[PDB]
């Protein structure tokens, strides 16, 4: 969609899998603000809105926290404290049509300045003088929206660019959106450390006789001590025994 | 609110229009080019004439935009370039009385034609019959015949209106506060509201005397020489003393020398500067060659070029199923948009054609951050002259030597490099003299100052004493020989080709500094000089937001016009037209003439 009706997605509920992007390797910019790319990938968020639409080369220094400029103010307007990142792309090939790709539009005459992740859609023509626009476009009255213009000959200020911003939010709500939790192999009948889910027990697993309940997760004894635990991969149930140990 | 701000968002707004627009209006002549039917002319009549009236619309919504309380120079720069309406400035009645008269001169210029007395139902017309004809043939009664038919069949004609093209002119200019249509020309080069690089008219005028008058020796032996030569070849048609022939000149109105090298050359026997048979051999076409040029580009640092050319622009003639223009043409659409359209050969003069409509290209593509009014060149003689140092640059052995155009074992002498400077200064140094005097005699033509009754007789008085060079045949008023050029008879500047020709030098010489060549400035080459093109890429990239002046300071470090490259570029060749010419008269006589004897 256009700029100034930026497209914006909820992604919560899932993983977020960053290392895909991170090493495509295909796009022009990415520019991760408040948090390092790596960092986030293990790192938890119960938000995030992705803002995507296509804007010009030199409008992608607009999409930037603390920036200010035509796409910046009237189409979209990025807070401060920025949590996400932006990532840009070359859509020459996509977004840029012999003859002009003339369906994608841009907030160029606004009468102020967007909030901060905020979308403005009116039509109304804007009234630069003081004589009414009559409903009509005309002297001192002209069109909130300039039609964007794309053509395979392009320049890097000028080709197509689809941009889409990934807002990260954690706050009281339950944390949602979540990298995937890297899973190491399997060992039995050796000391080791373990963490199941966040069991973090230490112990010997080895091949379990006893039968779970599908909604169960891991057992225990009757002291209160893990002993059985169903693994969160291939379903099957491992007893551990504490390591080794005595005296001499 | 004020009119700063308000100025400034309509600046930007109608910019961005005006670029859409203009886009349109070059994709609909492009489409015309390509193929040449009914609905294509019809797109380009539409799309010139919707530019047109926008242009005009734009242009007076910023002239009620006063540029008093304006201060920034960019934008003071768009607003004043709209506000030069030109032709517009006088009534309805007169600006359509101009056109049709330029119309009509432009028509009679092209559908021109010569009837030979023999045959009155057999005629040609100027092209390609007449140019072939000049250029290849070289009968005196044959090439003097074809010059008085055409310079009367089409002068007697183009005379009264040519008159009332340059009294229309005039009164425009008038009008626009200019002294006469001259200055309104040259006030394109005059830059105002800049500290240190202010222009004026007469400023360009009195530099262009100066480089002629210091250039004047070189011309003079070069002239005798080829005068010798050509008693050489015509015993019995030009005095050694007296001035040469007109239509001994190699084309119609002597514009080009370049067709008496075939009579003019040092050495008949030396091997000539071409690689077309190699090239030929190595299997090249015109794809071959626009890679090998994209290759060069990115040789010298310059970025590599969009696909979008590649996908989009046409390189050789796309069958007879449908007409596309040979001519070869630089097309800066718009909107980001750049295409090339020639007829593109497998030969040597196409690949330095073609090298130098990417050079063009390349410039265009330099400049493609400015807004549309400041994307373009300062002035009307910079994108030929970016596109012709690297066709000369790529022209040199060195060059085709990398590519495998040239042997290695090819043997560089001073013959060749002789012949190679001769055969330039007939297409290069031979046309400055004519395209001065052709120039200051339609600056005086609008000034009025020379008394109309006697035109003519100025006309070849300077043809005399600047060009040396005599008309076969006297021509009185009726005549308009002047006219009779393309582009009088067009309404074009001829200055950008003496201008463009200086700078293409000055760029050379500073390219070659940076590419710390050392030798002679022929076979200098700024293959595989990435000095050499960011200096060049940091005069394409500023556009004509900048004052030209500041461009030539930032290439050479010259303000003003500089002959110091052609010096350079030139003294092998000065040397040795200095040792021949010590055996024959040096000058020229305004007396003699063929009609006299
Ligand atoms: C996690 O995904 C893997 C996908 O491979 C599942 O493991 C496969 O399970 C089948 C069951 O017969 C085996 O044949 C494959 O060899 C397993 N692939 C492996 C281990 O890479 C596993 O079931 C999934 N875990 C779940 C759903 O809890």
């Amino acid at each position: 969609a256009s700029v100034y009706a930026w497209n914006r997605k909820r992604i919560s509920n899932c993983v977020a899998d960053y290392s895909v992007l991170y090493n495509s390797a295909s796009f022009s910019t990415f520019k991760c603000y408040g948090v390092s790319p790596t960092k986030l990938n293990d790192l938890c968020f119960t938000n995030v809105y992705a803002d995507s639409f296509v804007i010009r080369g030199d409008e992608v220094r607009q999409i930037a926290p603390g920036q200010t400029g035509k796409i910046a103010d009237y189409n979209y307007k990025l807070p401060d404290d920025f949590t996400g990142c932006v990532i840009a792309w070359n859509s020459n090939n996509l977004d840029s049509k012999v003859g002009g790709n003339y369906n994608y539009l841009y907030r160029l005459f606004r009468k102020s300045n967007l909030k901060p992740f905020e979308r403005d859609i009116s039509t109304e023509i804007y009234q630069a003088g003081s004589t009414p626009c009559n409903g009509v476009e005309g002297f001192n009255c002209y069109f909130p929206l300039q039609s964007y213009g794309f053509q395979p000959t392009n320049g890097v200020g000028y080709q197509p660019y689809r941009v889409v911003v990934l807002s990260f939010e954690l706050l009281h709500a339950p944390a949602t959106v979540c990298g995937p939790k890297k899973s190491t192999n399997l060992v039995k009948n050796k000391c080791v450390n373990f963490n199941f889910n966040g069991l973090t027990g230490t112990g010997v697993l080895t091949e379990s006789n006893k039968k779970f309940l599908p909604f169960q997760q891991f057992g225990r004894d009757i002291a209160d001590t893990t002993d059985a635990v169903r693994d969160p991969q291939t379903l099957e149930i491992l007893d551990i025994t504490p390591c080794s140990f005595g005296g001499v | 609110s004020t009119i700063e701000e308000q100025a400034k968002t309509f600046l930007d707004k109608f910019n961005h229009e005006a670029e859409d627009l203009f886009y349109q209006s070059s994709l609909a002549s492009w489409n015309y080019n390509t193929n040449i039917t009914e609905e294509n002319v019809q797109n380009m009549n539409n799309a010139g004439d919707k530019w047109s009236a926008f242009l005009k619309e734009q242009s007076t919504l910023a002239q009620m935009y006063p540029l008093q309380e304006i201060q920034n120079l960019t934008v003071k720069l768009q607003l004043q370039a709209l506000q030069q309406n030109g032709s517009s400035v006088l009534s309805e009645d007169k600006s359509k009385r101009l056109n049709t008269i330029l119309n009509t001169m432009s028509t009679i210029y092209s559908t021109g034609k010569v009837c030979n007395p023999d045959n009155p139902q057999e005629c040609l017309l100027l092209e390609p019959g007449l140019n072939e004809i000049m250029a290849n043939s070289l009968d005196y009664n044959e090439r003097l015949w074809a010059w008085e038919s055409w310079r009367s069949e089409v002068g007697k004609q183009l005379r009264p209106l040519y008159e009332e093209y340059v009294v229309l002119k005039n009164e425009m200019a008038r009008a626009n506060h200019y002294e006469d249509y001259g200055d309104y020309w040259r006030g394109d080069y005059e830059v105002n509201g800049v500290d240190g690089y202010d222009y004026s008219r007469g400023q360009l005028i009195e530099d262009v005397e100066h480089t002629f008058e210091e250039i004047k020796p070189l011309y003079e032996h070069l002239h005798a020489y080829v005068r010798a030569k050509l008693m050489n070849a015509y015993p019995s048609y030009i005095s050694p003393i007296g001035c040469l022939p007109a239509h001994l000149l190699g084309d119609m109105w002597g514009r080009f020398w370049t067709n008496l090298y075939s009579l003019t050359v040092p050495f008949g026997q030396k091997p000539n500067i071409d690689v077309t048979d190699a090239m030929v051999d190595q299997a090249w076409d015109a794809q071959r060659i626009f890679k090998e040029a994209e290759k060069f580009f990115v040789s010298v640092g310059l970025p590599n070029m969009t696909q979008g050319f590649w996908e989009n622009s046409m390189l050789t003639d796309p069958g007879n199923v449908q007409k596309a223009v040979c001519h070869p043409t630089a097309w800066d659409l718009g909107k980001g948009d750049f295409r090339i359209l020639m007829c593109t050969k497998v030969t040597m003069d196409d690949f330095l054609t073609a090298h130098h409509e990417m050079g063009h290209i390349q410039y265009d593509m330099a400049y493609a951050a400015q807004p549309f009014l400041l994307r373009n060149g300062a002035n009307e003689g910079f994108h030929e002259a970016v596109g012709e140092i690297m066709s000369l640059s790529a022209a040199t052995p060195k060059h085709l030597k990398s590519i495998g155009l040239l042997s290695p074992d090819f043997q560089e002498d001073n013959e060749t490099e002789i012949n190679f400077l001769l055969k330039q200064a007939l297409t290069i140094v031979g046309t400055l003299p004519f395209t001065y005097m052709l120039e200051k005699w339609r600056w005086m033509v609008f000034k009025g100052e020379i008394p109309k009754d006697q035109w003519m007789k100025k006309w070849w008085e300077m043809k005399r004493e600047i060009v040396g060079v005599v008309e076969p045949v006297p021509h009185d008023e009726t005549y308009c020989d002047p006219a009779s050029l393309f582009h009088v008879s067009n309404d074009y500047s001829f200055i950008r080709y003496y201008t463009r020709t200086l700078y293409q030098f000055q760029f050379q010489e500073a390219l070659c500094q940076a590419a710390k060549h050392e030798g002679p400035l022929h076979k200098c080459d700024i293959s595989n000089s990435t000095e050499a093109g960011q200096k060049l890429f940091n005069m394409l990239r500023l556009g004509k937001s900048e004052p030209w002046t500041l461009a030539l300071e930032n290439v050479v470090g010259a303000k003003n016009m500089n002959v110091r490259p052609l010096l350079n570029y030139f003294e092998p060749l000065f040397t040795w037209l200095k040792d021949q010419n010590k055996n024959s008269f040096v000058g020229w006589s305004t007396d003699w003439s063929p009609y006299a004897d």
